[PDB]
C-alpha cells in the first residue's frame, strides 16, 4: 500500500498480520466460495502488484488453481502487450504489471506519478478475472438443479436459487427460471401475479 | 466517541466493533442484572449521543425495559426544556441544545461533537449518558425480584 | 472508515477486518432481527460507497435478501438519477458501481461536501428495513398475553413485533388479560411503562 513518510516519501507500507490472518482464515474455510471475491477485493484495497502476489502465495494449497490464475493474468499480459507499444520513468510492460519483472520501487513510481498509472488496480482487476473463473470452475451445482422442494417455503428455495446463481455467474432468463422452477402452487401464485413483478412481491405472495 | 488525537486534539472516532459487541453480549448474558449499569458506563466512555443510541438500539430482546428506557428520556428531554430553555446569532459558538438535541434525535454528529469540543465544553453526551442511567437504574430495580 | 488524518492527501482506511467479519457474522446469526439495522448503520460509521458495497458483497449466507437489497438500491438509484439529471455523482455513483474510491473520496471531502457514502447508506437501510418488514415472524394482532404468563414478558413480546413492523399503546391494553386490563384502564392514558409493569407485576 501507499503512505508519506517523513516530509512526503510515498513508500510502501506493510500488510497488517490482521488482515493476512483474515485472508487465510476466510481461505481455509470457506473454500471457494463466491463471497470469497468480494472478500479478497476489499482486503487487497490499496495493493500493489508486489502486495497482491504477497496475498495470493499466502493460500495455502488449491493446486494449479493458482496456475489457472497465472494463466489468465499471462493471457490479460500479452493482451496488455498489444495495447501498450512504446508509446510516441516507463511504460509497463504486462510482465511489469503482474509484479514479475518489475520492482518495488518502479511499481510505486507508476502509482505515485502524475498523472498516476495505477499498475495495482490493473493487475488486481486480472486476478479478480482469475477468481471468478476459478468460482465459476468450482460450483457444485447447476442452476437447472435448484428445484423447490414439495414442502419447502418459498424463501428458503430462492435462497438456495440466488447462492448457485451467484456461483455460476460472477435478467429476464434468470426470473423466469426462478418461477418455472418452485412448486405448483407457488408457481401458481406466481404466474397470477403477472408481468414485472419484483422479487420481494414474489417473496411476499408465496409466504 | 470523542478522543484526543496524537496531537492533543479532541475528534471523533467511530465506535468499534469490539465496543460493539461487548455491550450487546452483556445485555444478553447478564439481562438487568445491576453490573449492567457500571459496565455500560465504562464501555460508553466519551460517547455521542449517536454513540448512546446505537448502544441501546443494538439491544435486540428486552423490548419492555427499552421502552421503559425511551420513556424515562423523553421524561428528562422535558424537564431539561423547562429548565434550560434555548436562548440567532453563530459567531463560532452553536445554538443551546434542547432535549430532542440531547437525546441525539433533532441533532446531528456534527453539531453534537461541536458542543462536545467546545471551550467550555457543553457536555451532551454526557447529559443524555446521566438520563440513559437514570433510566437503567428504574430497570434493575423493576427486575429485582 | 474514511479519516483525513494522514498527510499529502485524505486516508481511506482499508476497513478493517474486524468490521467486515462482525457484520457478516451479525447477518449470519441474527437473521433479520430489528438490531441489524442499528448494528450496520454503526458499523458503517464513516464509510465510504465502496466500503457499504465491501460489507454487502462479502455476505456469504441469505442470498434471496440480498438481491432484494439489490432491487431496492437499484429503485433508489434510478430516482436520484430522475431527480437530479447531470462530475456530478449519479445514481450508480453513489451505489459505488460506477465510481471510483477516488471519485468518492473527491465528492465526500469537497466543499461542499456531496456526501454519498451517507446517501447510499440510507438506500442500504432503505432496503434493509423493507427485509426485516418480511421477515417478521408475528402480526401484532396476534400478540394476546396468556393466562399465565407474566406481564413482562407479554410486553417484551408486544413490542418486540412492534419494532418488527419498522402504533397505539391502547392495542397493548386491550390485548393484555382481565385483571391486568381492569387495573391498566383504571391508571388512564398518560400511565407510564414503568407504572403499568408496576400494577401487574
Amino acid at each position: 500500500p501507499i503512505v508519506q513518510n517523513l516530509q512526503g516519501q510515498m513508500v510502501h507500507q506493510a500488510i497488517s498480520p490482521r488482515t493476512l490472518n483474515a485472508w487465510v482464515k476466510v481461505v481455509e474455510e470457506k473454500a471457494f466460495s463466491p463471497e470469497v471475491i468480494p472478500m479478497f477485493s476489499c482486503l487487497s484495497e490499496g495493493a500493489t502488484p508486489q502486495d497482491l502476489n504477497e496475498m495470493l502465495n499466502t493460500v495455502g494449497g488449491h493446486q494449479a488453481a493458482m496456475q489457472m490464475l497465472k494463466e489468465t493474468i499471462n493471457e490479460e499480459a500479452a493482451e496488455w502487450d498489444r495495447l501498450h507499444p512504446v508509446h510516441a520513468m516507463r511504460e509497463p510492460r504486462g510482465s511489469d504489471i503482474a509484479g514479475t519483472t518489475s520492482t518495488l520501487q518502479e511499481q510505486i513510481g507508476w502509482m505515485t506519478h502524475n498523472p498516476p498509472i495505477p499498475v495495482g488496480e490493473i493487475y488486481k482487476r486480472w486476478i479478480i478475472l482469475g477468481l471468478n473463473k476459478i468460482v465459476r470452475m468450482y460450483s457444485p451445482t447447476s442452476i437447472l438443479d435448484i428445484r423447490q422442494g414439495p414442502k419447502e417455503p418459498f424463501r428458503d428455495y430462492v435462497d438456495r436459487f440466488y447462492k448457485t446463481l451467484r456461483a455460476e455467474q460472477a435478467n429476464a432468463a434468470t426470473e423466469t427460471l426462478l418461477v418455472q422452477n418452485a412448486n405448483p402452487d407457488c408457481k401458481t401464485i406466481l404466474k397470477a401475479l403477472g408481468p414485472g413483478a419484483t422479487l420481494e412481491e414474489m417473496m411476499t405472495a408465496c409466504q | 466517541p470523542i478522543v484526543q488525537n496524537l496531537q492533543g486534539q479532541m475528534v471523533h472516532q467511530c465506535i468499534s466493533p469490539r465496543t460493539l459487541n461487548a455491550w450487546v453480549k452483556v445485555v444478553e448474558e447478564k439481562a438487568f442484572s445491576p453490573e449492567v449499569i457500571p459496565m455500560f458506563s465504562e464501555l460508553s466512555e466519551g460517547a455521542t449521543p449517536q454513540d448512546l443510541n446505537t448502544m441501546l438500539n443494538t439491544v435486540g430482546g428486552h423490548q419492555a425495559a427499552m421502552q421503559m428506557l425511551k420513556e424515562t428520556i423523553n421524561e428528562e428531554a422535558a424537564e431539561w426544556d423547562r429548565l434550560h430553555p434555548v436562548h440567532p446569532i453563530a459567531p463560532g459558538q452553536m445554538r443551546e441544545p434542547r432535549g430532542s438535541d440531547i437525546a441525539g434525535t433533532t441533532s446531528t454528529l456534527q453539531e453534537q461533537i461541536g458542543w462536545m469540543t467546545h471551550n467550555p465544553p457543553i457536555p451532551v453526551g454526557e447529559i443524555y449518558k446521566r438520563w440513559i442511567i437514570l433510566g437503567l437504574n428504574k430497570i434493575v430495580r423493576m427486575y429485582s425480584k
